[PDB]
């Protein structure tokens, strides 16, 4: 559910608020627990870390390990 | 008897470059006294003769233009590309992002004011469109490039005077324009 | 010392120990080709057109990011550098789809001027005919990615000067692209203030103000007058361009002040829209 | 059993190919005129902003770029829902008159005059503008000067001679100044004299070989034109179709063209066949161009062109001249008209005006621009979305209307002058002159 991922990634970004770094590990752990990075996950990561959406989408699509669509 | 043998043609042009050749108004009259014009879009010769300066305009979109460019290349020693359509590919290359089938179909079936419930596309007695429109430097070997859309009259006249004087010219940077 | 001296093109130039070579060159008059350099933004180093070499050292150094050091001789024009710069321009033209015939910036584009100054009359490369998106969803700004040099001066202007970090780079490699928030079109992005600082920063004709297309070319103006924006209290300095009794373009002078030349939607949309009432 | 191909037809604009199919006994049974180029301006313009169209569409042809410029300007004007300042109207009409003058001068002097002066049986190497300036130098320089006048008007208004830029969506970019206005106005006498000289030449040519030149590719069809209240208009007006005998059939408003005109597609040509829908194909097909214009229009608005319009009207019945080779004559009349029209525009103190733009903030989903290009009627039709992005484009250009007339004329001269095989290069030249009378812009047709 698109509402489950909201709180579920809230609990993954919790240990990282206000620590000056560690965004690619956040994305790594959202990839581990979802297999892909949905748009809702990225929007909530941006709203919690108060990092712009352009930055999180740029770093999410920079690496080949991540995926923006559900994988087979 | 000491006249040159300029021979010109257009492949996939809009006639713009030949009309910019035709606006050398008095320069045209004083150039005809130094150039005899064999096969050309404004003369009635049907086949290309052995020439000295061959001039091509437009790109390559059909299977006829490729063969005509190859003929003009074999029949001349100095080839001159006129316009961005021959030098860069030009506005024709705007259709290189849509497949040929979709171009012909949406241009002859899907347009308004078109009535053909059969679904005919023009496919007989006429050359077939290439999959991609390309510049002339894909099938021939160009000697002088004249970029523009269309090139100015002064540039065409400069290239003519330089080639009929015996030197292969390069369009100077103060008169080069891509329009 | 804080007072160094170099020799660019044989001409002796003065400067300060902290600047780069391009700054010492621009400080006197000296010319160096640049495409990704913008006064007021931290040097990026992407186009590699500002390359320059010293006597003795065969290496090539980017004049915009390498610091100046007293005693070095700088050579800006020779056969090698002309060849390399022409190859870079031909790569840029063969990679993307540049149609100068109908470009809105077809007489004031930095790439086109650099191509004409280097006597580019062929691309020498197989002309990759790739399909790039043209984003005209926003009624005011248009982003035609067929004309992108990927200089990132739009991503640096919406980040350090504006703050509305709406632009960034999508997938790496040759598939690099300038996107809005989360890959959306500019009209779907909510973090945009419609300031047009990106249109002023773009050197090519990718980002373009739509309603003044083909009229707001700085090359075909009649007069340039600098004044102040009356609409609000900030009072931003402007660079009004006049053509046939009409304001065709308002650009923000002040790329040295903290504003950075970014004007508000009003300053660069209402003021040229006011002269046609 | 076999075939004759004149391809490529010369001294016309574009790529054409006439094919005659002879039977076993050596007689003509079928003849076609194929257009062999296509680029896809209706297709590759999707996704572009509409303000980009007045610059892309002139690249359809370099003989009439001002016509496509102005039609695209009108279409974008109706997309913006703006009704342009009287000054912009007059400047657009001045540029259109310059284009008419230059196109008719080119199509009479540089492309068809050898067959008018030397005949259809002249040698091949001398039948061109080079041989013309060699033997008739005064006439060649006269035509050159007339085309120079037209294209210098186009240049002073729009910056360049070919593919100019003057007309923005909403109005016009530049205005004339007294200096250049008087510089243009002081050149009109010799241009009128050149037009009258050409009119004399063509009238004596047609009266010399009087009646045989009246059966040359003559077929009774309908005539389409643009008209004001009753007057010949080239910029604005209503579309009027006249039956082959004078009766007006479906005079309508340009924007209602999808209800009256349809294009039939044939497999052997990239050119379509527009026709009046209520009569179908190939019965609803009509003619466009100078002849059809002067047949559909009832009067003209300039003195020295009316004095010749009367002489033209008293050549055929019902105020209708169906003869194909009279096109040339009609064409010159238009050129004359154009010159005189300029003399009325330059005398209006709103040509040097300053109110030239009507900018608005409104995007309507449809815009139709219909004008009178030198060879006939030109219709642009743009369909955009709310963002101003082009969704659909439809073009119907002048020579495309004249395709059926060209085919029928070519077939007539084919089974009138081709006796058998061993066809000399004087019968092929007539098979090309039936095309050259309409003076086709084959790049406009297959946009
Ligand atoms: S470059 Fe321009 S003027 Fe020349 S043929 Fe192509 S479209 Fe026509
Ligand atoms: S951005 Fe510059 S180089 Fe590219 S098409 Fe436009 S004018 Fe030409
Ligand atoms: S309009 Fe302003 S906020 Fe929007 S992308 Fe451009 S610079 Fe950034
Ligand atoms: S849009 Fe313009 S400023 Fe941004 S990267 Fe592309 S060329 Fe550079
Ligand atoms: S440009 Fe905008 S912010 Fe600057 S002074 Fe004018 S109204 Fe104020
Ligand atoms: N003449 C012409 Fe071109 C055509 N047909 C236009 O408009
Ligand atoms: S301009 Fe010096 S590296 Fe980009
Ligand atoms: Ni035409």
């Amino acid at each position: 559910s698109t509402v489950d991922v909201v709180e579920k990634v809230k609990e993954i970004v919790a240990p990282w608020k206000g620590k000056q770094g560690g965004l690619i590990p956040i994305l790594q752990e959202v990839q581990r627990e979802l297999g892909y990075l949905p748009e809702e996950a990225l929007l909530t990561i941006s709203r919690e870390l108060k990092m712009p959406k352009a930055e999180v989408y740029g770093v999410a699509t920079f690496y080949a390990q991540f995926h923006l669509k559900p994988r087979g | 008897m000491a006249k040159a043998k300029v021979a010109t043609f257009w492949l996939e042009a809009c006639a713009g470059c030949h009309m910019s050749f035709l606006d050398l108004d008095e320069r045209l009259i004083d150039l005809f006294q130094n150039v005899e014009i064999l096969f050309s879009p404004i003369v009635d010769a049907k086949d290309i003769p052995n020439i000295d300066v061959g001039v091509l305009s437009g790109g390559l979109g059909n299977v006829e233009e490729v063969e005509l460019a190859k003929k003009m290349r074999e029949r001349c020693k100095y080839l001159v590309a006129w316009g961005d359509c021959a030098v860069f590919g030009g506005i024709n290359c705007m259709r290189n992002f849509i497949p040929k089938d979709v171009v012909l179909r949406e241009g002859y079936i899907e347009t308004a004011s078109t009535v053909n419930p059969q679904g005919i596309v023009p496919s007989e007695d006429i050359p077939e469109l290439l999959p991609r429109a390309l510049p002339i430097d894909y099938e021939v070997k160009v000697d002088v490039y004249v970029p523009g859309c269309p090139p100015d009259a002064d540039t065409i006249y400069y290239v003519f005077k330089e080639l009929l004087a015996g030197r292969v010219p390069k369009v100077p940077s103060e008169m080069m324009r891509y329009d | 010392m804080k007072e160094i001296t170099l020799t660019i093109d044989g001409k002796v130039c003065k400067g300060v120990q902290g600047d780069t070579i391009l700054d010492v060159a621009n400080k006197n008059d000296v010319y160096i080709p640049t495409l990704c350099y913008q006064k007021g933004l931290t040097p990026i180093g992407a186009c590699r057109m500002c390359v320059v070499q010293l006597e003795g050292n065969p290496k090539m150094l980017p004049s915009c990011t390498t610091p100046a050091q007293d005693g070095m001789v700088v050579v800006t024009k020779n056969e090698k550098l002309k060849d390399y710069r022409r190859q870079i321009l031909e790569l840029l033209f063969a990679g993307r789809n540049h149609f100068c015939m109908y470009c809105s910036q077809s007489g004031d584009c930095e790439l086109q001027r650099l191509a004409i100054e280097h006597e580019m009359d062929s691309v020498r490369f197989p002309y990759l005919y790739e399909d790039f998106e043209v984003d005209a969803t926003d009624p005011n700004l248009m982003m035609d990615h067929n004309r992108c040099v990927l200089c990132q001066r739009c991503i640096r202007t919406c980040s350090e000067i504006v703050g509305a970090h709406t632009l960034d780079l999508e997938r790496r490699g040759w598939q690099a692209k300038v996107i809005a928030d989360l890959g959306k079109r500019l009209r779907e992005s909510d973090t945009c203030v419609n300031c047009g600082a990106c249109a002023q920063s773009c050197p090519t004709g990718t980002i373009t103000i739509r309603e003044f297309a083909y009229r707001g070319r700085r090359s075909e103006c009649d007069a340039v007058v600098e004044s102040v924006c009356p609409l609000c209290a900030v009072g931003c300095k402007i660079k009004t361009y006049v053509r046939t009794g009409s304001i065709v373009r308002v650009e923000g002078t002040g790329v040295e002040e903290p504003d950075g030349g970014q004007l508000c939607h009003m300053g660069r949309w209402w003021l040229p829209e006011s002269t046609e009432r | 059993v076999f075939k004759l191909e004149i391809n490529p037809v010369t001294r016309i604009e574009g790529h054409g190919k006439i094919t005659v199919m002879l039977d076993e006994s050596g007689h003509v049974r079928e003849t076609r005129f194929h257009v062999t180029q296509y680029r896809g301006f209706e297709v590759f313009t999707h996704g572009r902003d509409f303000r980009e169209m007045p610059v892309i569409t002139p690249r359809i042809c370099g003989i009439c770029p001002v016509s496509h410029h102005l039609a695209s300007a009108k279409a974008c004007d109706e997309i913006l829902g703006v009704t342009i300042t009287p000054a912009a109207h007059k400047l657009r009409e001045l540029m259109h008159m310059g284009q008419i003058v230059q196109s008719h001068a080119l199509s009479f002097f540089h492309l068809s005059s050898p067959d008018i002066l030397w005949g259809f049986d002249a040698p091949v190497k001398i039948r061109n503008v080079a041989g013309l300036v060699d033997r008739y130098p005064e006439l060649a320089k006269k035509g050159i000067m007339l085309r120079k006048f037209g294209q210098e008007i186009i240049k002073t208004l729009g910056g360049k001679k070919i593919h100019p830029w003057h007309s923005i969506p909403g109005g016009v970019n530049r205005s004339l100044t007294p200096q250049e206005r008087d510089a243009i106005a002081a050149q009109l006498p010799e241009m009128k004299s050149i037009a009258m000289e050409a009119i004399k030449l063509i009238k004596d040519y047609l009266q010399e070989g009087g009646e045989e030149l009246k059966e040359f590719a003559t077929l009774d069809t309908a005539y389409m034109g643009l008209v004001r209240d009753g007057y010949l208009e080239l910029y604005d007006g209503e579309v009027r179709i006249k039956a082959p005998r004078g009766r007006i059939l479906d005079q309508f408003d340009p924007k209602d063209y999808l209800d009256h005109i349809g294009e039939h597609v044939e497999p052997w040509s990239y050119l379509k066949f527009p026709f009046y829908k209520a009569l179908g194909f190939p019965h609803g097909s009509y003619r466009v161009g100078p002849l059809a214009r002067l047949n559909a229009a009832d009067a003209v608005s300039t003195p020295e062109a009316s004095k010749e319009f009367a002489l033209y009207k008293e050549m055929g019945e019902d105020g209708i001249v169906p003869y194909t080779l009279y096109y040339h004559y009609a064409r010159l009349i238009e050129a004359l008209y154009g010159l005189e029209r300029i003399e009325q525009l330059l005398a209006d103190p709103d040509i040097t005006s300053s109110d030239l733009r009507v900018t608005s903030k409104e995007i309507n989903p449809e815009g139709i621009g219909v004008i009178e290009a030198p060879r006939g009627t030109l219709i642009h039709h743009y369909q955009v979305n709310e963002s101003g992005v082009i969704t659909k484009v439809n073009l119907i250009v002048a020579t495309g209307h004249n395709n059926f007339a060209m085919n029928k004329g070519v077939e007539m001269v084919a089974k009138k002058y081709i006796t058998g095989t061993n066809v000399p290069e004087g019968v092929f030249n007539r098979l090309e002159h039936v095309i050259r009378a309409y003076d086709p812009c084959l790049s406009c047709s297959t946009h």
